[PDB]
């Protein structure tokens, strides 16, 4: 377990943690506090990119859009959300921001006021169903599976945010779509290397 | 054509300069016999400012409405040699230069009164430690990462 | 020379021969290469 | 007038005194050094501000150290 | 008489009230309580 | 929607949020900072026999604590948010990004 | 026992008004009077401005350097 | 507390000197030096001082409202603005000749008169003011407004009302009230003028005291504010034909964002300033409550400097104890406080030239020229004096012990690496922006001007075409139509910005060259150069390695003897007088910049600053040679025009310029050996025996003839290119 074998592991990085491949160049987990810090945000970051994906990818494939032509509509006064094509009734641009708003502050914010610094990042119980969690010989493996998948979808939203900056107007299906047609000719390379 | 620039090759006002000063060369000229010296001196003025002209034409110089040569020092690559090739050119000279006389000055530093070589410049000593700063850069590099560049008080 | 070579090691005989050379050097550089400009050699 | 205070510094090498040009400071017997003495300053009302004293103190900074302050005829060199 | 008022203004400010000033400031000048 | 429909809603949800959902946060911030400290000692505690926290404005019931400061407080953020809804509302201005 | 550092021991000063501040000297002599405040006399290879290459020091404004 | 006439210091009053005399004059503010002194009535006095300035700042105004009243034409001036000349007040000169009086006679007046170059005519007109008696009603305000102050100042000395050094030191209610109504309340207080008054003043009719409750400054009347339909007010924006003071092309709207300027003042639409100031005045009134008072929510502003700490210690304890660094140090205050009075003074002088607020105010090339070099003149002075007193605050006021490792003492912990990269910048900046001058120079003078090293600005060619500027093809984020800013503004106020900008003709964003980039240059020397000996005086301010006791000789002493080589202008106060002359010479960098591109572009030959600033003798041939004819003709042998003061002034500038000198070369000691002879000669002299000074004539101190020589510096220079920027700017008027 080790992101770049060879280098040497910070004495604060043992490998107990989930994911904990002793990655930390830049020195910022070097005091506690901030690592558990640090653990609860790249969980959230992870779970929310993680289920962006789908969210992404999904209604490009099927839902007619490319994850921004989902957004374009409230960027123009007077149109709403085509969700799955029917037009939603929750208004448009200000009462979703207000139900966005008083939802996900409620639940972050009673996400907040955990101190259980194990709580704050699996807290478990009615967030655990199915039972997936009393037996900690595979809740670790599961934790490492988490973390995997969850770094993995970050950077897939990388890939996502990048390839919308470099091609302005497209989605990542079509990416893929291109380099599956013409796999060569048409990868980054015309853009880290811009011909002008 | 950048920043609102004609090149000046085909800048009329550019051709316009050269035109006047050959002009007020030439009015120079004439009071001076042909075959004369300074006549001679003027001419050869003459053909230096004629390929003075040409030669801010062909290496890509643009020129103002006021018709002389500007230089774009951002970055493009069409005009790197107006300042970054040549600035690489003095970063490297002036590189030596300090490598130079910082290297001196750590090899008499270590003399009993090392202040009788600042004013009697060893030149055996200098002369050594002159060329050691040719490939400075790498001297420089491999100095701050072995913690040699800075010292620790 | 003895003693001599110490004198023409003083920082300012040494600096008129080394500024003496070095503008010789400038001066025939812009005889050979008048009205530089840019640096065309790449 | 002026304030020259010393300070235990002092090595008693009597070269601020042989320096005061209006008798300012004296030395004193006294025990922190290898000369066995320090220079004392009771004729500070004397003090022009020179500071002879501590143009000759040959410590790391000072020893001996003018504060100049509230100026009298005696401070402000006046013949008149 | 509104164009005759600058010719009593300005004497009686920068000639009069100035040595009314430098008289009363010198005087304040050399007091001693 | 009509105007009082907008600022009656967003008013409530302000101080919705504010009696429920950000009272604890607020309130365990106010004794994290607790009082302005002039040289260790407040400001009333250092004199100025002015700058006294008042109590017979905060001492007002409710079981979690609410006073008519915080209702105050969440009820100008409420009529802000409500105004800037109703003015960007009613303002007919296009953003047309990327056309 | 010979108290401070020793007749040719190097030494650096941690005295804030000096002008060899974290600046290593040479120790000439430690005056072994008790009473003197400042026995240790150091010499430094660069003058001050007052063209003096020498001060005393007291122990505590001086540090022993492991060179 | 002492007994002659420094009664504030007994150390002055016991001094039989003529010193007592000078020092009791300067030293008279300088209450924390004083004899018997606390904090609390330090503080006291500081309060009072503040009233005082502000009576005086408001009986100015009053002044200049009661001339421009009385001897203005002011009437006039509201007809035709842009071919009528103002009028700042009469003049009685009784060594006036007749010439004289002739030729101060301007503007249509019954008299010789003074043309009013500060802009108040314009500044007043836009404002409303229409008519000289609503200036008279101003002025008996502004009196009314001087007595309030001076009553306020004595009410808030005697012991019923005297404030306490903990009522100064509520550092959080005070930025509370001040951000919320001072900053917001008065902002929307200006806004309420503005919509009141200075709008329908701009579109007809004259709302004034008697009239103001009985008219609707918009038709509805506070539907739109209440019911929230806020575009209501921006309806009818009196698109592109209004003409200023008069109903034709006017509108409704008072609140419309627009961008740009009007068309025929060419200056910013008093809607756009309405909604401006409203706009400021909701933000600062929600910045204002922000910090703790008396009611159980805000912040400290103590645990927020004591909680930005970083982990890592990168600073090292952070802002850990800097609350009480400033709420107990006056002069802390005081250089913060100046800091930022300088940052936004010379953010009024470089947005009023090129967004002017007043109609008329650009037509009019003198008034733009002489408020822009003031108000860089006082920004640059204030900078200064911000530095000044952080040196003072170091030396006074700066405890170690109380703020150990934090973001503050860690500046002492490297301050000779701050001082050395200024002294690395400013020396760069000078070697490189002087050789190429000289290069220039020297090219110009071998009639090879094609050989200049003309470095074009691509970087401010690069930003004004970041804002619409279509005078360099780099089609950036609004010069380029197809982006995401030419687009969420294109509807707002990008058409009006952008058919303001692109004329060539207005100051707003004015299309820079290669010498627009070397004078740049020149003034980024002169700002790190100011900054360089300001902070090391500042850093220095505690100690060096030259004198590790300074902050026991406080911040203004001469010197520390020959001794250690010599310690001649090692003070604080030193670095500071040092910095007053590298100032001085970093403004007239900025305004001979400013006045020379602008004279050039009113007179119409761009062309001529742009071929001429890239090498110093255009700069003394074709600005200052050629400029200052007019005004050195102000009188010639054979008569004399109405440049004639100003040729006067200029001479007399040079002349105190030039006096300085004798202060500043020639130092004490040869003076007070002179004036020993002088003391010989009078007491010897017959009948001069009978007369005897009362104060011993001594010399003057020398940190006080560095002041003396920096005084007459300074008053020189000021003078000098005041006359000349105005004599040459309204000598032809563009
Ligand atoms: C936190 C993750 C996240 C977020 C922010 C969004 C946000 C959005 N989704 Mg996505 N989506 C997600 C997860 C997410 N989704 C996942 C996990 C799935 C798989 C089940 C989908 C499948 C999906 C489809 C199939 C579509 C969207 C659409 C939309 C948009 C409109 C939603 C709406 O009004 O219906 C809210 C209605 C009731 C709650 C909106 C931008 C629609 C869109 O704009 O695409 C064209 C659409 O058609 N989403
Ligand atoms: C693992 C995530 C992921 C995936 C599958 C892709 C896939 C693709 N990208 Mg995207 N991209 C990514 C991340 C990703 N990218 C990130 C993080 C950035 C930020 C710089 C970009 C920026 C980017 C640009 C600007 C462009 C593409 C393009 C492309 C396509 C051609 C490949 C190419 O040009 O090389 C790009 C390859 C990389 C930048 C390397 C990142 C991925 C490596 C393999 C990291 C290791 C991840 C993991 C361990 C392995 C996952 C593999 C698994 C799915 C099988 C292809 C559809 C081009 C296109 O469609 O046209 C194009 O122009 N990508
Ligand atoms: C700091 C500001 C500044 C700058 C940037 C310049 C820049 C320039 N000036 Mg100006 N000048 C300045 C100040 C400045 N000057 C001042 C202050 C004066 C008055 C004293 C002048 C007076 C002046 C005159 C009168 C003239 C110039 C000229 C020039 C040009 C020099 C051409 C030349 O001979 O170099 C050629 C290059 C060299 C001499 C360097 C050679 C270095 C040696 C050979 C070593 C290099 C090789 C090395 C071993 C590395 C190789 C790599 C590897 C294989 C090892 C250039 C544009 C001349 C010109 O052409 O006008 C435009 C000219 O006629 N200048
Ligand atoms: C600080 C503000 C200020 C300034 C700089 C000036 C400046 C001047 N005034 Mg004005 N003046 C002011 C306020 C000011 N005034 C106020 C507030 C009043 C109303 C009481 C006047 C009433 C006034 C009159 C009636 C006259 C002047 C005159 C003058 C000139 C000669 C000085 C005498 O005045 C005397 C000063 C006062 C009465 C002010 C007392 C406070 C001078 C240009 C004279 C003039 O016009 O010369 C051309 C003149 O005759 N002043
Ligand atoms: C011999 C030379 C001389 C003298 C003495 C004067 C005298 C005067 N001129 Mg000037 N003038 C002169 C030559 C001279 N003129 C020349 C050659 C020209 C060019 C043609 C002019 C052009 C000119 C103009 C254009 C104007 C004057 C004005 C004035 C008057 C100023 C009003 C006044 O006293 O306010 C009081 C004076 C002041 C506020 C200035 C003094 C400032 C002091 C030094 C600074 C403060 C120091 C300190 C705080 C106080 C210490 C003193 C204290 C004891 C009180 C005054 C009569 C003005 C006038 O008449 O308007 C009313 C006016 O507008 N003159
Ligand atoms: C809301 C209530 C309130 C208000 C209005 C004020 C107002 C003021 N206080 Mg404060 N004060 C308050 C509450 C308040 N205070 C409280 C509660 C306390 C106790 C904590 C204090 C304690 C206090 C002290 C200790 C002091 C003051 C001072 C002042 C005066 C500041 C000096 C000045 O004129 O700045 C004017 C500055 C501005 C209006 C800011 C303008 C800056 C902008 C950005 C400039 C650009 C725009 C420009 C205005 C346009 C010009 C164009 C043209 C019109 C010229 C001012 C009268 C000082 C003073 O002068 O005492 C008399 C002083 O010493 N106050
Ligand atoms: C402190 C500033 C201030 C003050 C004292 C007033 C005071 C007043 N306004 Mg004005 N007003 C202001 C700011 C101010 N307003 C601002 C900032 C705006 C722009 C939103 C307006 C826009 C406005 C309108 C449109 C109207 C008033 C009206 C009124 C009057 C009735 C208020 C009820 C009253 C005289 C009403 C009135 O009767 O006019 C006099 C009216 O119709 N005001
Ligand atoms: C808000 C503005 C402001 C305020 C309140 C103060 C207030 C103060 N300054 Mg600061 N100062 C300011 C602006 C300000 N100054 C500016 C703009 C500069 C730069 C030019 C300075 C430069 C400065 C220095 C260099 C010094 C002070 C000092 C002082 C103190 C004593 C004043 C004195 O003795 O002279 C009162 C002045 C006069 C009676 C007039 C003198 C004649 C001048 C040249 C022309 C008028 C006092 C606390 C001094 C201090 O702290 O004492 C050691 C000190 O040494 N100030
Ligand atoms: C024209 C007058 C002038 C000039 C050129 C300078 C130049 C300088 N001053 Mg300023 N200064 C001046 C007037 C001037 N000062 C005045 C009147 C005062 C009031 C007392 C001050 C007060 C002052 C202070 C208080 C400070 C400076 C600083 C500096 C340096 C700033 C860095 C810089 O630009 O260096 C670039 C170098 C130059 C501009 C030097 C120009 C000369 C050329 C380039 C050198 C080569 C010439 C030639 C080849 C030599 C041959 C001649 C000979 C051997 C035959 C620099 C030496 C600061 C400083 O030194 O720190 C860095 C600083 O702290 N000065
Ligand atoms: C000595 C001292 C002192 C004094 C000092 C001083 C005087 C300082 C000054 C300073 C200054 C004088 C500063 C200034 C600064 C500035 C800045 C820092 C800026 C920034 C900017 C920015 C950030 C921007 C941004 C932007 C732009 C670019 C434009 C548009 C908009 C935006 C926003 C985007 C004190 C008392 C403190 C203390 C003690 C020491
Ligand atoms: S202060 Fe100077 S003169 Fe006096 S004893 Fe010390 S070293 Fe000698």
């Amino acid at each position: 377990a080790h992101w770049m074998p060879g280098e040497p592991r910070p004495a604060y990085l043992d490998g107990s943690a989930p994911g904990d491949f002793g990655f930390d160049p830049l020195g910022l987990g070097e005091v506690p506090a901030n690592l558990e810090r640090y653990k609860e945000s790249e969980l959230i970051h992870c779970r929310w990119a993680m289920l962006a994906v789908p969210g992404i990818l999904v209604p490009e494939a099927l839902g007619y859009g490319n994850w921004v032509k989902a957004q374009e509509w409230a960027a123009l006064p007077g149109g709403q959300a085509t969700y799955l094509g029917n037009p939603v009734p929750w208004g448009t641009l200000p009462t979703i921001l207000a139900i966005e708003f008083l939802a996900i502050a409620f639940v972050e914010h009673q996400r907040s006021m955990e101190k259980d610094p194990e709580k704050k990042k699996y807290p478990g119980g009615a967030f655990d169903p199915l039972g997936y969690s009393k037996d900690p010989k595979k809740l670790e493996e599961l934790k490492v599976k988490e973390i995997k998948n969850g770094r993995l979808a970050l950077l897939a939203f990388v890939g996502f945010c990048v390839q919308q900056s470099a091609y302005p107007g497209t989605g990542p299906l079509e990416n893929l779509a291109t380099h599956l047609a013409d796999p060569w000719h048409n990868n980054i390379g015309d853009i880290v290397i811009p011909f002008n | 054509d950048i920043s609102g620039l004609t090149p000046c090759k085909d800048s009329k006002q550019f051709a316009k300069r050269e035109k006047q000063q050959i002009k007020k060369l030439e009015s120079s000229l004439k009071l001076y016999a042909p075959e004369s010296a300074p006549a001679l001196a003027l001419n050869a003025q003459i053909e230096k400012t004629k390929r003075r002209f040409d030669n801010y034409g062909k290496y890509g110089l643009l020129c103002g409405s006021d018709g002389l040569p500007h230089l774009i020092v951002n970055g493009d690559q069409r005009h790197w040699g107006e300042f970054i090739t040549p600035g690489i050119l003095f970063l490297y000279i002036a590189g030596w230069i300090g490598w130079v006389g910082r290297s001196y000055l750590i090899a008499i530093s270590g003399e009993k009164k090392p202040a009788m070589k600042e004013i009697i410049i060893d030149v055996p000593l200098a002369s050594r430690i002159i060329f050691r700063g040719f490939i400075w850069p790498v001297a420089a590099y491999r100095e701050f990462l072995n913690g040699d560049l800075i010292a620790k008080d | 020379m003895r003693d001599l070579k110490t004198y023409l090691s003083v920082a300012p005989v040494l600096s008129t021969l080394w500024f003496g050379s070095l503008a010789g050097l400038l001066i025939e550089i812009n005889r050979l290469f008048p009205d530089a400009l840019t640096f065309p050699f790449f | 007038s002026h304030s020259v205070k010393i300070y235990d510094t002092c090595i008693g090498c009597t070269q601020c005194v042989r320096a005061c040009p209006t008798d300012v400071l004296e030395m004193i017997p006294w025990d922190g050094c290898k000369a066995k003495q320090i220079a004392s300053a009771p004729r500070t009302e004397d003090c022009v501000g020179c500071k002879r004293c501590e143009s000759a103190c040959p410590t790391d900074f000072l020893s001996v150290r003018v504060y100049l302050w509230h100026e009298t005829t005696r401070s402000m060199g006046l013949a008149y | 008489t509104f164009n005759n008022l600058p010719s009593i203004f300005v004497p009686l400010v920068g000639l009069v009230f100035p040595a009314i000033a430098m008289a009363s400031l010198f005087l304040h000048i050399q007091k001693n309580k | 929607l009509s105007p009082s429909i907008v600022i009656s809603l967003s008013t409530g949800l302000s101080l919705f949020l504010g009696r429920f959902v950000f009272f604890n946060f607020q309130r365990e911030n106010v004794a994290k900072q607790g009082l302005p400290e002039q040289n260790g000692k407040t400001h009333f505690e250092a004199g100025d026999d002015r700058a006294k926290e008042y109590v017979s404005l905060l001492k007002s019931n409710d079981p979690i604590g609410f006073n008519i400061v915080d209702v105050l407080a969440w009820g100008s953020i409420g009529h802000i948010v409500a105004y800037y809804i109703l003015a960007t509302s009613s303002n007919g201005y296009d953003p047309s990004f990327f056309g | 026992p010979p108290i401070g550092p020793k007749r040719g021991s190097k030494v650096k000063i941690l005295r804030r008004e000096s002008y060899w501040f974290k600046n290593v000297g040479s120790v000439v002599a430690v005056d072994q009077d008790p009473k003197t405040r400042y026995p240790v006399v150091v010499r430094f290879a660069k003058v001050n401005y007052a063209n003096i290459s020498t001060n005393n020091y007291a122990l505590d404004e001086v540090e022993e350097v492991a060179a | 507390m002492a007994l002659r006439f420094p009664r504030f210091s007994q150390g002055l009053a016991q001094d039989p000197t003529t010193r007592r005399i000078w020092f009791g004059i300067a030293t008279a503010h300088d209450f924390e030096s004083h004899d018997d002194i606390t904090e609390e009535r330090l503080y006291q006095n500081i309060f009072a001082s503040h009233f005082g300035q502000l009576a005086i700042i408001f009986l100015w105004t009053s002044g200049n409202l009661f001339h421009v009243a009385w001897q203005g034409n002011f009437e006039t001036w509201v007809q035709d603005p842009l071919h009528v000349r103002p009028i700042a007040h009469a003049i009685w000169d009784p060594h006036f000749g007749q010439p004289a009086v002739e030729a101060f006679t301007r503007g249509g007046a019954l008299g010789p008169v003074n043309i009013a170059y500060s802009g108040v005519y314009q500044w007043w007109y836009t404002i409303g003011l229409r008519t000289n008696e609503d200036l008279y009603t101003g002025a008996l305000f502004l009196l009314f407004l001087s007595a309030l102050s001076l009553i306020g100042g004595w009410l808030h000395l005697q012991p019923k009302w005297k404030p306490r050094v903990s009522w100064f030191k509520n550092a959080e209610s005070r930025l509370n009230h001040h951000l919320s109504g001072l900053f917001g309340v008065s902002s929307l207080a200006w806004t309420g003028h503005l919509v009141h008054v200075a709008i329908p003043a701009s579109r007809g009719e004259y709302v004034r005291w008697n009239n103001f409750l009985n008219v609707l400054p918009h038709p509805q009347g506070l539907g739109p504010l209440f019911t929230g339909q806020w575009n209501l007010y921006a309806q009818n924006p009196d698109s592109s034909s209004h003409l200023f003071g008069t109903s034709q092309g006017s509108g409704t709207a008072i609140l419309t964002l627009l961008g740009g300027f009007h068309p025929q003042t060419q200056s910013l639409w008093l809607t756009d300033m309405a909604h401006h100031h409203l706009a400021i005045a909701i933000l600062f009134l929600i910045a204002g409550h922000m910090y703790r008072t008396n009611f159980g929510i805000g912040h400290s502003i103590k645990d927020l400097l004591e909680a930005h700490i970083p982990p890592g210690g990168r600073l090292g304890r952070g802002h850990k104890g800097l609350y009480d660094t400033i709420n107990n140090s006056i002069h802390f205050q005081l250089g913060l406080a100046l800091a930022s009075l300088g940052v936004i003074t010379s953010l009024v002088a470089q947005h009023m030239y090129s967004l002017p607020a007043y109609a008329f105010i650009a037509q009019d090339f003198t008034t733009q020229a002489a408020l822009y070099t003031h108000h860089q003149y006082i920004a640059g002075f204030i900078m200064t004096g911000a530095f000044a007193h952080g040196a003072i605050f170091f030396i006074r006021d700066y405890n170690p012990e109380q703020n150990e490792d934090n973001v503050l003492a860690r500046m002492l912990d490297h301050k000779e690496a701050i001082i050395s990269h200024l002294s690395w910048a400013s020396l760069f900046l000078g070697f490189h922006t002087l050789g190429l001058y000289v290069h220039n120079d020297v090219m110009l003078a071998f009639g090879t001007p094609e050989k200049q090293i003309l470095i074009e600005p691509i970087f401010a060619q690069w930003i004004q075409s970041a804002h619409g500027k279509t005078s360099y093809g780099f089609d950036v984020l609004l010069s380029s139509t197809s982006g995401p800013a030419f687009n969420a503004g294109r509807s707002i106020w990008l058409p009006g910005w952008l058919n303001a900008i692109n004329e060539n003709s207005n100051s707003l964003f004015l299309t820079i060259g290669p010498g627009d980039f070397l004078v740049h240059h020149a003034i980024a020397l002169g700002l790190h150069t100011t900054t360089l000996i300001l902070v090391k005086g500042a850093l220095d301010a505690r100690g060096s390695k030259l004198m590790p006791d300074k902050k026991d000789f406080g911040y203004s002493f001469p010197c520390d003897g020959p001794g250690r080589g010599g310690t001649c202008d090692i003070s604080a106060w030193d670095a500071f007088y040092l910095a007053v002359f590298w100032m001085l010479n970093t403004i007239g960098w900025v305004t001979f910049y400013w006045h020379w591109k602008h004279i050039t572009l009113w007179q119409g030959n761009v062309s001529q600053f742009n071929e001429s600033s890239t090498y110093l003798m255009g700069w003394l041939r074709d600005y200052l040679w050629l400029n200052s004819s007019q005004l050195i003709n102000g009188y010639n042998p054979f008569g004399m025009n109405s440049l004639s003061v100003w040729a006067w002034m200029f001479l007399f500038g040079h002349l105190v310029w030039a006096t300085g000198f004798m202060f500043l070369i020639s130092w004490r000691g040869y003076w007070q050996e002179l004036i020993e002879t002088l003391a010989w000669a009078h007491e010897r002299t017959p009948l001069a025996n009978l007369i005897r000074w009362k104060d011993k004539p001594v010399a003057l101190s020398i940190v006080q003839a560095r002041l003396v020589g920096l005084a007459h510096f300074s008053v020189g220079y000021i003078f000098t290119y005041a006359a000349f920027l105005i004599a040459s700017t309204s000598g032809k008027f563009g």
